């Protein structure tokens, strides 16, 4: 279970990095930080 | 909201955002510019 | 009467892959005496993909000539794919066509040291005529790739020969394939002239280092009207590796007016290497012989099946004769306990 969850978390982290890279390189009003925080909380949720 | 990229999807995934390639720092108050110009004519010889 | 239709569509942005350069043209010509000429050329250019086409149809009454080519080429860092097709069709009195198809790719993924390549030429030459068919194609192709999970290399050569003329059918198939681990030649020959005869000949030769060799040869000659059937069926199989032994199958017979004889002979001595160093001793003798005549007949079947230490011979032989009637059953078998 630890190995499988580690692999899934690695894939999720790759996706998160890609999405954050897309978000940063786009115009936004105030929501970049909100999305980044949501993604980080999602990573913590995955670990839990 | 009106500064979002506009394109025809030959490739759906963008390695670099079109705005990022445009290097703009667009804000809400920046007036985005759009202008469509179309002419159509059907010609009949006046020499009958 | 002629129409000129030209199109130039250019949608430009950044990310050159996203930029295309389209051009389409269409031209038609038609005099009152009706020789017609049509031509088309469509071009698009985007960095990701480029495909080109040109077609020019002509119609001089009975004479019709069609030319149409399309070539597409994909270009990316990992791989560059290339496909090209040229089509030449002409119809004056017969309908003869050629359509050539070249395929190519060179895919390389150095992340795991993977490289794949395959060039395929798929060409058709065909002729149609009332009373004659001339069809043939060459399935020529080769391959190579080296990957830690998979590595192969070899050449494939397939030729298909078909033809029609009169009441006789001619068809020739011959497949010759070579590979690092598998080598095989497959020739097939068939011919039958109207309702007179039928010639069937098979040539299968499979080469495998791990299994050993296997030879299958068999030939057929059937003559109609007289009801004669005489096909020669033989085969030799050498087994190597986990299964080691020899399997021989002799299939002989002769169907003749008022005379029919069948000779089937299946023989095998097999020693199967099971896991844990256990060997199954399979040795069997399955032998058949039949004869048929209007006044007398006979059938004989003999089996001598033996497994490891258990041996079984089953004997049966029936013979029909006016002088004597034969009826015997021989059953014998031992099973060590």
């Amino acid at each position: 279970l630890s190995q499988v969850y580690s692999k899934v978390h690695n894939g999720s982290e790759i996706l998160f990095s890609y999405f954050q890279d897309l978000v940063i390189t786009l115009p936004f009003e105030l929501r970049k930080h909100k999305l980044i925080d949501v993604i980080s909380m999602y990573r913590e949720l995955l670990k839990d | 909201l009106l500064d979002s990229p506009i394109k025809v999807p030959l490739l759906l995934s963008e390695p670099i955002n079109i705005i990022d390639a445009l290097e703009m720092r667009d804000a809400v108050e920046k007036p985005q510019e759009f202008t469509i110009v179309a002419f159509v004519k059907y010609d009949k010889n006046q020499d009958v | 009467a002629g129409i000129a239709a030209s199109i130039t569509a250019k949608g430009e942005s950044k990310l050159e892959v996203l930029n295309f350069d389209f051009q389409a043209n269409a031209q038609l010509s038609n005099p009152k005496i009706n020789p017609l000429a049509l031509k088309e050329s469509v071009k698009f250019s985007s960095k990701y993909l480029r495909t080109e086409h040109g077609s020019e149809m002509l119609f001089f009454g009975n004479a019709i000539e069609g030319k149409s080519n399309t070539v597409a080429s994909l270009h990316t860092e990992k791989n560059t794919l290339e496909l090209s097709n040229g089509v030449i069709v002409k119809i004056n009195n017969q309908l003869t066509l050629d359509s050539n198809t070249k395929y190519f790719h060179k895919l390389n993924i150095p992340k795991l040291d993977f490289s794949s390549q395959a060039d395929l030429r798929n060409e058709i030459k065909t002729l149609l005529k009332a009373g004659h068919i001339a069809w043939t194609s060459s399935g020529k192709g080769s391959w190579k790739w080296a990957c830690p999970r998979f590595s192969d290399e070899g050449t494939h050569e397939s030729q298909i020969s078909f033809t029609i003329e009169g009441p006789l059918t001619s068809f020739g198939l011959s497949n010759k394939i070579n590979s690092k681990h598998l080598r095989v030649n497959q020739n097939l020959v068939y011919e039958s002239g109207s309702l007179n005869f039928s010639k069937l000949e098979i040539q299968s030769q499979v080469d495998s280092q791990h299994v050993g060799h296997s030879v299958l040869t068999a030939k057929g000659m059937a003559l109609f009207g007289e009801g004669k059937a005489e096909f020669t069926g033989r085969h030799d199989a050498h087994l190597n590796g986990k299964v080691i032994g020899t399997l021989k199958n002799s299939l002989f017979f002769s169907a003749q007016p008022f005379e029919i004889t069948a000779s089937t002979n299946n023989e095998g001595n097999l020693k199967v290497r099971f896991p844990l160093r256990l060997t199954g001793k399979i040795d069997f003798l399955n032998n058949y012989a039949l004869f048929l005549s209007p006044s007398a007949q006979q059938a004989s079947w003999q089996v001598s099946a033996r497994f490891n230490q258990y041996k079984y011979n089953q004997n049966f032989s029936a013979g029909n004769n006016e002088n004597i009637m034969e009826a015997h059953v021989g059953i014998n078998g031992e099973a060590n306990l």
